[PDB]
């Protein structure tokens, strides 16, 4: 009888495994239409209607991230075992430079053997650009054992969370005032997790990951390096690469922090050896970010007279121009679980997408920087996430809006007054969202029309009219004299994107300063006005989730609903839901841009080979300065060039990303049938075949009807973002793996 | 095992049953029997 | 603070009536409640009732009526909408002979009532140039 | 016609036209539609049941 | 002979071709070393590949100035393995598909729930009904010879 | 203190008085302008509006026209007047159409207390109905007012074309 | 205005009338079914067309029929 937990709330048994759609109420009767399908899975984790209780629901959420969890564990697991057994790490150890990392072999069957490429190390399968290897490296994995031991441990890991669900649902789930203890969540996820897992990486870093990728800089081979935990039983092996190790702890106790200035450097920079960050400094940055987090989770009162109250710091943030201010906040994120899923989602894309950026712009690993498939697969992977995850928390804001929003609860609070003016922050932000596409397209829109008359002056270009992103060029200035200025302690830059010396690796560049022009202010203003568009399509459907002059009773009719009816004109899309689908469009849109841009200036200004003499000659040769600027340009120069190796892979080892070409090509065509077409020609159409059906006796049962009107929008966007993504996917791979 | 044998009774599970075993024999035949363009007879 | 003191305590918000309810014509529900209950406005946020007689003016009339659909909630249900036309000319509106239209009531008429079923209506062809 | 007999749909602009039906009951009020008939399968609103008339019904042998 | 065409045996570019791919993948093996699973790999590639081009130009295969097997599905019985053998092999398998379901939908739709059956399989009866396939020629006429097979006027009609 | 309330004490306009709308800033810098300036007649208005618009019209043609010059060169005023001037032509033309069409008045702040007094059962939109009591809500006003943007206009953008050639010359 | 029309298949369960979100339609008695009742609809002129009523409608292929035909401020919604 705990005061936390309950004990067999729910009985393990296989008998609601039988009946399909339990959960719902509407949903247990039993199939009659085909519909009933789509709704069993369209409804599966709106935990929300299927209880009533906060406590139900809470605990659902609880059990299905513990099995998030796990199926994440069994992903690691499997990657580290194909790492172990299916990849030819050995190899790339010896040779990081000249050998493509390799972890997956395809078997001989029905001539697809072709698939096994060269990727060297007498190895034969598909290169790997998910950064595995440069990550194991960095971690000082130097033996396929120890990958193998990962992989077990991964499995293990993946079993125990499977269990810590089902006993956290079935054998003792937490209540709810366990749930929303908020402070001691927050006290424990920025000390333990974040705080304790930076300072358990930093240990393992300064005792295992600094001496063995220091023996591997320095050439010795990964069989005469000790085993890593020779390097913690002996304070001599690591005390002879780093003369620190010999004063011990006492350093630390003392206070004499400088003596570890061995290990804890703080260089910036690149590694000369590697092209990646200097481990010391990794090190160093993680017990840092150790310590901060640590005393940052003994912020919120728990359990002692100690720490605050987070009701009580956002009641005091009042205003003249806010009103209440953030009264009424604190009962909005303890009891909506879709506020809070809305505030996470979209933090944690722009921690994605923020990730993707600093990973290029300073390579955290060793031998990536010159592993460009890796790089572009890493940030085109990490942004796409990022959009996703953002569109995301826009959609579950407006679910809460729609639901779990109470106008009683929130009088005169921030959530009011901003539904008060809806109509001035939406008609703005249409006034700039127009004033950013006009000007960024309409720009790169003349540029075109007065290359096509033959005025080149008449341009916006750097030999023509000029618009030197001189705010931009003044920061990267002020980084690049960072060091022994207003950083004293730094050596180097942070990134040698804002400056500095070209750091080449093996004849090839890992980075190199980015010099931004007109072209890249182009860019650039396309990006915030895509941006901008996104932000208007979400929060006009986050704010009239509820209601608006059209509909007074939006609110009624739900999150997800088709239409109000042809009248008013028409209604179409009036929910908020259809503002995700629209706004899904739009980020497949910026993200697609944002991924082109830096393929193609990545390729043509940064990346490279340099000459022994110093010369630099880059993979396109710097046309992205002047052909960029147009559209015939971003056609010609960048989609019809860089698309010459996806539709000459044929026969060759990079077929399939010729065949996945195609396919997503055929999937996102596929998907304008359910985006361009409506419900009732289907169900017109499936009367006919019905009729053919009946006159032949094999009418199913299940009445066949067609997709309702949002799950055709959705199969419609799904697809069209699932074909998008996956022809960039395939142009991106095939280009970045032949050169 | 009654409510588990009805659950793997239900139509997703007996479908990816019956598509795996069909790609299995499928994928054997063609294994064991490669590039077969026309009638073996 | 506000123009009459039977308004509902509302901060005013930018999705009011326009100039089209100065020109046109302008709605306004009237209701008595017992308490001061913190409703939904169908235009902006949420406004408190007076305890007491209550009247809202709005552009719309299906806004008045979400109005008074919301007021059914708060168990009240003596709620009247108005039309305004350009000058004060009043007509009520929907408790139209004082009975809601759900409940049937003596003096009533039907108005487009056609005595057959949906299969009855004449064919579009014999329809053609009247 | 009766409580649980058996009819044809004879009404053109119905989900179960040329389909036959249960007939649940047939009311002896001066009623347009007195007799009610319930399918099997539901219509494209949901509804398995309508009121039909004495001349919209024919009763399988 | 038909259509212009000429027997891949004695077509020069099916032979070179052959040669073609074959040397392809010898230079692919040459990059390798000794017995190792890549070398074996690719020896195992060139020995189907030959198996492949030699079975074709002893096939009856017509091949066009491409050097590629083309078929010919005019119906006549001497190109017979390329389009008519297989086309009733799968008209036997789909009538068997087709049959089975057809049965198991009439099946269970004259029991109380036909609608639950549809999800959740009755495995038994599926299983008896789709062993019975193999007779689905004889079946089909058999049950269309007794008015079994068709339905008459029950089928509903749209308003028009 | 709260700086944003309903504006006018009517809580059901779609309009709020926020430091920005309710301002004694921008009362007063709206009051100076010339389309709210009091003692203003509508050809006065005009005048005032064409001779600011032009002059900042010719601006942009001159400087990024398709004749432009580094240097100063007569050409290019000469070709960024003419595409002001025809720009204010295009605008004038615009008024000219809207003030067709919208208005059928000759004196305002009287036609509204006349059928607000003698009763106006007429076709109506004429006698009741007149959004607005402005001099500018005239079939005269705005003609007038059309007239005096366009002599205006032409004006200011000669003005602003001899002030861009001193400026270009003798500086 | 559009048009809105009720059926003598009408069997009076008000379900359109409680649906109507301009009050449109309204119940009055009839002497054609059990609950002697029919739908009505006198106040066409705040005929939306959004199909709510039919939407409600038990009845096998509608008693309520709404044909849209010429727009108004008050059939096209606008609140300006
Ligand atoms: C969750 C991530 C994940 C993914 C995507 C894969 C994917 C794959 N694994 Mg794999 N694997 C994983 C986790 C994963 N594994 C884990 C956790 C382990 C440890 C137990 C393994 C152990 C493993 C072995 C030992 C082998 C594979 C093989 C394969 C490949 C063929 C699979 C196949 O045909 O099975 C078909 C499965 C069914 C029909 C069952 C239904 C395929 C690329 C095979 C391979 O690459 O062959 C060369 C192979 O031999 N995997
Ligand atoms: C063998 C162990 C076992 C058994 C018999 C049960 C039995 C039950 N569970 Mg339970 N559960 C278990 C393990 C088990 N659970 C574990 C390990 C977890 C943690 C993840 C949970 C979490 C959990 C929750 C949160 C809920 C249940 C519920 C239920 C009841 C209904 C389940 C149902 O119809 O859905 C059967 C569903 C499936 C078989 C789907 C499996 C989904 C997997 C995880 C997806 C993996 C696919 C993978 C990602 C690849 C995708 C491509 C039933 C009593 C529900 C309940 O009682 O409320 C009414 C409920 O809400 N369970
Ligand atoms: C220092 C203590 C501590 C730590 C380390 C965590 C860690 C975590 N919590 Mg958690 N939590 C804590 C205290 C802690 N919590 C307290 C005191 C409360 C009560 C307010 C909660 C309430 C809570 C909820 C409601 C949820 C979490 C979730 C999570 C996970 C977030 C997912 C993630 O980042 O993946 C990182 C994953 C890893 C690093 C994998 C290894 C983590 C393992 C499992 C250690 C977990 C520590 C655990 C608390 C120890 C208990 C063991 C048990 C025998 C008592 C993460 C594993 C979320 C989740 O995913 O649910 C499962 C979630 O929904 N926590
Ligand atoms: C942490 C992440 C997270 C979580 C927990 C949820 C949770 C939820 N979302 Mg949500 N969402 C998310 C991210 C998340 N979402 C993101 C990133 C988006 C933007 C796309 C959305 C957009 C969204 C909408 C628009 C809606 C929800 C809804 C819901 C609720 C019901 C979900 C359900 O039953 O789906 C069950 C699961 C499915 C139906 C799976 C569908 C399969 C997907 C669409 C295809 C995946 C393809 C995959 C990539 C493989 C393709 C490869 C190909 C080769 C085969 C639930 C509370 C719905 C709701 O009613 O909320 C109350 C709703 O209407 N969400
Ligand atoms: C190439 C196709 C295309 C184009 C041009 C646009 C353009 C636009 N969309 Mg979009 N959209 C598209 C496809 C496209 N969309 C698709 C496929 C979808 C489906 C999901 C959407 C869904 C969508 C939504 C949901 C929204 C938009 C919005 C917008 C507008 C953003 C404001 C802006 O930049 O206006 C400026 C106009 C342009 C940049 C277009 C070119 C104008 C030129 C360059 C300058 C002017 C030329 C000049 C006037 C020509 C005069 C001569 C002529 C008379 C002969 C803009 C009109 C948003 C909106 O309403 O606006 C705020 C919005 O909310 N769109
Ligand atoms: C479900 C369909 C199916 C069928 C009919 C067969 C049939 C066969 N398999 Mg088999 N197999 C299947 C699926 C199937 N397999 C799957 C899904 C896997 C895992 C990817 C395997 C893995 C497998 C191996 C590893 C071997 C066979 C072998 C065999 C043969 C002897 C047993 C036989 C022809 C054996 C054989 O003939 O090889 C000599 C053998 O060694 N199979
Ligand atoms: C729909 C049109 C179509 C047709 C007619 C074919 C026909 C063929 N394909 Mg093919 N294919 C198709 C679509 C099609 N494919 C698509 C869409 C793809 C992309 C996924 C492929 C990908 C593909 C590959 C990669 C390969 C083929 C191969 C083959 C040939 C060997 C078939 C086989 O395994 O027989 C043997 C198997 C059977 C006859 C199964 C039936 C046996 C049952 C159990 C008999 C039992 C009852 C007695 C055959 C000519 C193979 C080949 O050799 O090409 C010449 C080959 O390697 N196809
Ligand atoms: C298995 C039973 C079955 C049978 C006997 C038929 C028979 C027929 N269908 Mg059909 N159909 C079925 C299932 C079936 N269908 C299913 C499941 C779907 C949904 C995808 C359709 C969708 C469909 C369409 C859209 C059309 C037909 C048409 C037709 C007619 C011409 C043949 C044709 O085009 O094939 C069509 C076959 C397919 C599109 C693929 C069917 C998918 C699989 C192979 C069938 C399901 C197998 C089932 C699970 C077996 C379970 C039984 C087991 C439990 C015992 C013919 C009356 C056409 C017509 O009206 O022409 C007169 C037509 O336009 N059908
Ligand atoms: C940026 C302007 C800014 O954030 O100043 C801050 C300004 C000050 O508001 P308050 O003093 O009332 O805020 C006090 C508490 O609400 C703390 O949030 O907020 C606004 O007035 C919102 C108007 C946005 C207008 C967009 C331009
Ligand atoms: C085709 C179409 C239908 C009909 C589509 C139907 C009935 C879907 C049928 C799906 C079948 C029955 C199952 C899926 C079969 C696929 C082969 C499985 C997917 C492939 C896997 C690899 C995922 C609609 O209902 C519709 C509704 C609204 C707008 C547009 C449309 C629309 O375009
Ligand atoms: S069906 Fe399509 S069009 Fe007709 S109302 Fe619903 S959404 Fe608008
Ligand atoms: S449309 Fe249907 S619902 Fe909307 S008002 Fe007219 S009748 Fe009532
Ligand atoms: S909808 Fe049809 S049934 Fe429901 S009330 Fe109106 S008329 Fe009677």
């Amino acid at each position: 009888k705990s005061t936390i937990v309950d004990f067999n709330p729910v009985e393990t048994s296989f008998e609601k495994w039988a009946k399909p759609g339990q959960f719902s109420r509407t949903l247990a009767k039993g199939p009659k239409t085909t519909t009933w399908i789509w709704n069993l899975h369209a409804d599966a984790h709106d935990f929300d209607i299927q209880t009533n209780s906060l406590q139900e629901v809470s605990r659902k959420i609880f059990s299905a991230h513990f099995g998030q969890l796990a199926v994440i564990f069994l992903w690691l697991s499997g990657m580290h075992f194909h790492g172990a057994y299916f990849s030819n790490y050995s190899a790339w150890l010896t040779n990081p430079t000249s050998t493509k990392p390799s972890a997956q072999i395809v078997w001989p069957i029905v001539g697809q053997e072709v698939l096994n490429a060269d990727v060297g190390g007498n190895f034969q399968g598909i290169q790997i650009t998910s950064g595995f290897f440069q990550l194991w490296r960095a971690e000082g994995i130097t033996s396929e054992v120890e990958l193998y031991w990962t992989a077990v441990g991964g499995l293990v890991a993946s079993f125990l969370m499977l269990f810590a669900g089902w006993f956290h649902y079935h054998k003792a789930a937490p209540k709810l005032e366990w749930f929303q203890n908020v402070e001691s969540m927050l006290n424990h996820h920025l000390a333990g997790l974040l705080g304790l897992g930076s300072l358990s990486w930093a240990g393992h870093q300064i005792h295992i990951a600094l001496p063995i990728n220091k023996l591997l800089d320095l050439g010795v081979s990964p069989e005469e390096i000790p085993l890593p935990y020779e390097f913690i039983l002996n304070r001599d092996l690591i005390a002879q690469l780093y003369p620190s190790f010999n004063k011990g702890l006492t350093p630390f106790f003392t206070l004499n922090w400088g003596e570890y200035s061995d290990f804890l450097t703080f260089k910036g920079g690149l590694n000369p050896v590697t092209g990646g960050l200097w481990l010391t400094d990794t090190a160093h940055h993680h017990l840092a970010i150790a310590v901060l987090f640590i005393v940052a989770g003994h912020m919120y009162k728990t359990n002692w007279f100690l720490g605050h109250s987070i009701k009580t710091i956002l009641e005091a943030h009042k205003g003249p121009f806010t009103g209440e201010g953030h009264k009424g906040l604190y009962e909005v994120l303890t009891t909506s679980w879709h506020a809070q899923l809305a505030i996470n989602l979209a933090l944690f894309g722009s921690l994605s997408i923020i990730v993707a950026h600093h990973m290029y712009a300073m390579p955290p690993y060793p031998y990536i920087a010159i592993d460009y498939p890796t790089q572009l697969s890493l940030f085109t992977h990490h942004v796409w996430i990022g959009g996703f995850c953002i569109v995301g928390g826009a959609a579950h804001g407006a679910i809460f809006f729609v639901r779990d929003y109470n106008a009683a609860n929130n009088y005169n609070n921030l959530i009011d007054r901003v539904i008060r003016h809806r109509d001035a922050i939406i008609s703005h932000l249409n006034w700039v969202c127009i004033f950013l596409g006009c000007h960024s397209f309409g720009l790169y829109v003349h540029n075109d029309t007065m290359r096509a008359l033959g005025r080149s002056q008449d341009l916006f270009s750097d030999n023509a009219i000029a618009l030197k992103p001189i705010f931009a060029q003044f920061i990267q200035n002020l980084h690049t004299l960072a060091p022994g200025s207003t950083a004293p302690n730094a050596l180097t830059t942070v990134s040698y994107a804002f400056g500095g010396d070209v750091i080449s690796v093996g004849s090839k560049i890992a980075m190199m300063p980015i010099s931004l022009g007109t072209a890249d202010f182009l860019v650039h203003h396309i990006h915030a006005f895509t941006i901008h568009v996104t932000v208007l399509i979400l929060l006009k459907g986050v704010l009239y989730s509820r209601n608006s002059r059209l509909i007074p009773d939006k609110a009624n009719l739900g999150f997800r609903f088709p239409c109000d009816g042809p009248g008013r004109g028409g209604t179409c899309q009036v929910s908020a839901w259809d503002h995700v689908f629209l706004g899904l469009f739009w980020m497949y849109n910026s993200i697609s841009i944002v991924i082109f841009h830096f393929s193609w200036k990545m390729q043509s200004d940064v990346w490279g080979t340099v000459s022994p003499t110093g010369a630099v000659s880059h993979i396109t040769g710097g046309n992205f300065a002047q052909s960029s600027i147009t559209i015939n340009g971003w056609l010609r120069d960048f989609l019809w060039s860089q698309a010459a190796q996806v539709v000459q892979s044929y026969g060759s080892s990079l077929s399939a990303y010729g065949l996945i070409f195609l396919g997503a090509h055929f999937i996102w065509a596929f998907s304008l049938m359910f985006l361009f077409s409506g419900r009732g020609y289907w169900q017109e159409l499936i009367e006919s075949i019905v009729w053919a059906h009946n006159k032949l006796k094999v009418a199913p049962s299940i009445q066949p009807r067609a997709l309702s009107i949002t799950q055709g929008r959705a199969v419609g966007v799904a697809h069209y973002l699932l074909g998008g993504i996956g022809t960039t996917w395939a142009f991106f791979l095939a280009r970045i793996i032949s050169v | 095992m009654k409510d588990f044998l009805k659950y793997l009774s239900t139509a997703p599970v007996l479908l990816t049953a019956w598509l795996t075993f069909t790609a299995g024999f499928v994928i054997e035949i063609n294994r064991f029997y490669p590039d077969a363009l026309t009638f073996p007879f | 603070k506000l123009k009459q003191s039977d308004f509902p305590k509302f901060e005013g918000s930018t999705g009011g009536w326009l100039s089209a309810a100065k020109n046109e014509e302008k709605y306004v529900i009237i209701w008595t409640s017992k308490d001061a209950s913190l409703f939904e406005m169908p235009t902006g946020g949420t406004a408190k009732m007076n305890a007491g007689n209550n009247v809202a003016y709005f552009a719309r009339k299906e806004q008045c009526l979400a109005l008074g659909s919301q007021l059914r909630g708060f168990k009240i249900t003596n709620y009247k909408i108005f039309r305004i036309y350009p000058p004060l000319d009043i007509t009520l509106l929907h408790p139209f002979d004082g009975v809601f239209p759900e409940k049937v009531n003596q003096g009533r008429s039907p108005v487009g009532k056609r005595d057959a079923s949906i299969g009855g209506n004449p064919n579009p062809a014999s329809l053609k140039f009247q | 016609i009766q409580k649980g007999s058996t009819v044809r749909i004879l009404r053109k602009e119905s989900y179960w036209y040329n389909e036959s039906g249960t007939v649940v009951v047939v009311d002896q009020s001066k009623v347009r539609y007195p007799v009610l008939v319930r399918f099997t399968k539901v219509n494209y609103a949901g509804t398995n049941t309508n009121n039909f008339g004495l001349n919209e019904v024919e009763e399988v042998v | 002979d038909i259509g212009g065409l000429n027997p891949c045996k004695d077509s020069e570019v099916f032979q070179k071709r052959l040669a073609k791919t074959v040397k392809k993948l010898e230079n692919r093996l040459k990059k390798y070393e000794e017995g190792t699973p890549p070398q074996i790999a690719i020896q195992q590639q060139i020995t189907q590949t030959k198996q492949r081009f030699t079975r074709y130009a002893d096939s009856n295969l017509l091949c066009g100035n491409d050097g590629l097997p083309h078929l010919i599905t005019d119906g006549r019985w001497s190109h017979g393995s390329e389009f008519l053998l297989p086309s009733i092999l799968f008209l036997y398998i789909s009538g068997w598909i087709g049959w089975v379901g057809r049965k198991y939908i009439r099946t269970v739709g004259q029991t109380s729930n036909p609608t639950e059956k549809e999800i959740i399989i009755d495995v038994p009866l599926a299983i008896s009904i789709m062993t019975s396939g193999f007779l689905w020629p004889f079946a089909a006429w058999q049950e269309f010879l007794s008015g079994d097979l068709i339905a008459s006027d029950e089928t509903i009609t749209t308003s028009p | 203190v709260s700086f944003i309330k309903p504006y006018r004490q009517d809580p059901f306009v779609g309009h709020l008085a926020t430091p920005i709308t309710t301002s004694a800033f921008t009362r007063a810098y709206l009051k100076v302008l010339p389309a709210y300036r009091p003692g203003l007649t509508p050809l006065s208005r005009g005048a005032e509006i064409g001779f600011t618009h032009g002059y900042f019209l010719i601006g942009p043609f001159y400087t990024y026209g398709p004749l432009r010059s580094v240097e100063f060169s007569l050409t290019s005023l000469a070709a960024g007047l003419l595409a002001a001037i025809t720009l204010l032509l295009i605008l004038t033309v615009g008024l000219s159409i809207y003030g067709q069409v919208t208005y059928d008045v000759y004196d305002n702040a009287l036609i509204v207390k006349l059928v607000r007094q003698m009763v106006g059962s007429e076709r109506t939109q004429d006698l009741p109905q007149i959004k607005g009591t402005s001099e500018l809500d005239t079939v005269l006003g705005w003609q007038k007012f059309s007239e005096g943007f366009f002599s205006g206009g032409l004006i200011g953008s000669i003005v602003a074309a001899v002030g861009i050639a001193l400026y270009s010359t003798y500086l | 205005s559009h048009t809105v029309k009720i059926y003598d298949t009408c069997i009076g369960c008000t379900q359109c009338v409680r649906a109507c979100p301009t009050d449109v339609l309204e119940m009055v008695p009839w002497d054609g079914c059990k609950a002697g009742q029919i739908a009505s609809a006198p106040r066409t002129e705040d005929c939306v067309g959004c199909k709510r009523c039919e939407t409600a409608c038990p009845t096998d292929f509608l008693s309520v029929r709404v044909y849209l035909g010429g727009e108004t401020t008050r059939s096209l919604g606008l609140a300006y």
